């Protein structure tokens, strides 16, 4: 089996220089057709090409992108390297290589990516706080109560939400984060039986998120009905 | 400059059906040097179909690729749960390579309304200058709904966000969260806010608020 591993600065401020580079296994930049290039994906669009290199050294950019790009590779350590500069925001997004097996086999191995965020702003954890449905006029069904993790940097969190009997509670109801100022912030719900709130002793639930640069953990109140 | 135009963006099926994505080309792709890939979110691209025909090491036979000129098809008959996902086409008679916006295959479901939820600015994070009204839009379909944001009457607009899950596991239904971001000045000037969603399967749009503070 083939191989590729990307990696690289998983943050970065803009009007700066991204390196990236791809470590390969399992063929050499040597025979004819063989090449390696990277292509991107901003979140929630579509896949971008960069520049791709061949063996003879040939190299080949995205107009749009050149003079901003720059490719190389080491046959001598087995990895090809990008420089992208004046670092935007927009370029944001997930970095893979990929090999071309041939003359007519494109990409057929990818890497697996390395999301590159470029904000200004500093790796900060979450800041927590509660959304308690102001529901009424009808609770009807069940009733449902939220937490909404602020910014944060980079775009990684986790959500888990456990009672005051601290079990565990089913929520599924994670959306995806939003980008807002150089932070990003994300919403997580969760629906509990009207039947059980309006009873119990339990004057909460909790939220709790696990982002790399702090685990905080708010407690929500629940509503009382009956 | 070899634009690659696919659609439709996003194709509505059953399992088990027979599914037909178009990638057109802005101009005649040299020797049909197009590619198709498939993407689970996620993960990374994976090659299905090359020289716009021949299949790769390990993929399926319900996937084929056809066409020449600056017409091609990638044909998927027997659509299988795993095939759900994003595709890709792309030419590499030149380089610049360039990719298609892809299209995405949604299981189609039926309709189902979403159930609101309106939730009201937390005192803490009022402390903080800003106030984010939020309002939930639980299990639904098809994607489409509008939901807009009305303040003492006033549409709002540019201050709200939007996000939405990726269809469900179980469901084949979506969630989303529309996001009101003001200043805490700005918050507090009015008294009602309220988030009018309008949906295929709600007879009438439905709307949910509250007024400052009464909650
Ligand atoms: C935590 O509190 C809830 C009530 O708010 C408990 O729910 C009830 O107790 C059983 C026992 O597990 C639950 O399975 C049911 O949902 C509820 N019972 C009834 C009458 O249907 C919940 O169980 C508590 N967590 C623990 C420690 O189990």
């Amino acid at each position: 089996q083939v191989t590729l591993k990307e990696s690289g600065p998983t943050l970065v401020k803009p009007t700066q220089t991204l390196t990236l580079t791809c470590t390969f296994s399992g063929f050499s930049l040597t025979t004819t057709g063989e090449g390696v290039g990277w292509i991107r994906q901003p979140p929630g669009k579509a896949l971008e090409f960069l520049a791709f290199i061949y063996w003879n050294d040939a190299k080949r950019y995205n107009p749009s992108l050149q003079s901003r790009l720059t490719i190389t590779k080491d046959a001598s350590k087995k990895q090809v390297v990008l420089t992208l500069t004046n670092l935007d925001p927009v370029d944001t997004a997930t970095y893979y290589c990929a090999r071309t097996s041939g003359w007519d086999i494109e990409f057929e191995y990818w890497g697996q990516g390395t999301l590159v965020t470029v904000s200004s702003g500093s790796a900060s954890a979450p800041t927590l706080f509660p959304l308690v449905s102001c529901e009424n006029s009808s609770p009807s069904s069940t009733v449902a109560v939220g937490c909404l993790a602020q910014d944060f940097l980079p775009d990684s969190i986790t959500f888990s939400w456990k009672y005051k009997n601290n079990s565990d509670i089913s929520s599924t109801r994670g959306f995806p984060s939003v980008l807002r100022g150089g932070k990003y912030a994300a919403t997580s719900q969760v629906l509990l039986p009207s039947k059980d709130v309006m009873q119990g002793t339990d004057e909460h639930v909790v939220c709790k998120v696990q982002h790399p640069n702090g685990n905080k953990e708010k407690d929500v109140p629940l509503p009382v009905v009956i | 400059e070899i634009v690659l135009t696919q659609s439709p963006g996003t194709l509505s099926l059953s399992p088990g059906e027979r599914a037909t994505l178009s990638c057109r080309a802005s101009e005649t792709v040299s020797n049909d040097k197009v590619a198709w890939y498939q993407q689970k979110p996620g993960q990374a691209p994976r090659l299905l179909i090359y020289g716009a025909s021949s299949r790769a090491t390990g993929i399926p036979d319900r996937f084929s690729g056809s066409g020449s000129g600056t017409d091609f098809t990638l044909s998927i008959s027997g659509l299988e749960p795993e095939d759900f996902v994003v595709y890709y086409c792309q030419q590499y008679a030149s380089s610049p390579r360039t990719f298609g916006q892809g299209t995405k295959v949604e299981i189609k479901r039926t309709v189902a309304a979403p159930s609101v939820f309106i939730f009201p600015p937390s005192d803490e994070q009022l402390k903080s200058g800003t106030a984010s009204v939020v309002c939930l839009l639980n299990n639904f379909y098809p994607r489409e709904a509008k939901v807009q944001w009305k303040v003492d009457n006033a549409l709002q607009s540019g201050n709200s966000q939007e996000s939405v899950t990726e269809q469900d596991s179980k469901d084949s239904t979506y969630s989303l969260s529309s996001t009101l971001t003001l200043s805490k000045a700005d918050y507090e000037k009015h008294k009602v806010y309220a988030c009018e969603v309008t949906h295929q399967g709600l007879s009438s749009p439905v709307t949910k608020s509250f007024n400052r503070g009464e909650c």
